[PDB]
């Protein structure tokens, strides 16, 4: 669940900054 | 009747089972999904090896955040699950796979997901490429 969750905001980060 | 599970189990069976063996939401995950595989699959290959997917991806929200980025990276985590079940000839346990995580999705997250917008939400989140 740690790994899943720190992968997820890492995509999320990136697009967020793609944006 | 709930059109947003409906639509979000057609959605993630389908990119389930293609991936191992509504359109512009589709172009949008196997792309993003794609490159989270890619890029994480020492951690994916990791994490397999070990439905209480169901508790892990509940417990990703734990800290009651929600956000595109972690439902994607679930969503492709299941894609690359369902790869090795087709792999391995446990091509039946897809299906349930897909069930399981729009269950867990639509039950725990529907009222953020109302809230974004359901899929469109998600389209127009990664649409810069
Ligand atoms: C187990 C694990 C921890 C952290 C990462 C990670 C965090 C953030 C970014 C941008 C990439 C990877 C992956 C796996």
């Amino acid at each position: 669940a740690a790994x899943l969750r720190r992968i997820g905001d890492c995509v999320n980060l990136r697009q967020k900054l793609l944006n | 009747e709930d059109d947003l599970y409906r639509q979000s189990l057609e959605i993630i069976s389908r990119y389930l089972r293609e991936q191992a063996t509504g359109r512009r939401a589709l172009e949008t995950l196997r792309r993003v999904g794609d490159g989270v595989q890619r890029n994480h699959e020492t951690a994916f290959q990791g994490m397999l090896r070990k439905k209480s997917f169901s508790r892990v991806m509940v417990h990703v929200f734990k800290d009651g955040v929600t956000n595109w980025g972690r439902i994607v990276t679930l969503i492709s985590f299941g894609a690359f699950v369902a790869k090795h079940l087709k792999s391995v000839n446990q091509e039946s346990f897809i299906e349930p796979l897909a069930e399981t995580i729009t269950d867990v999705l639509v039950r725990t997250k529907r009222d953020w997901l109302v809230k974004q917008r359901g899929w469109d939400g998600f389209v127009e989140f990664f649409h810069v490429q």
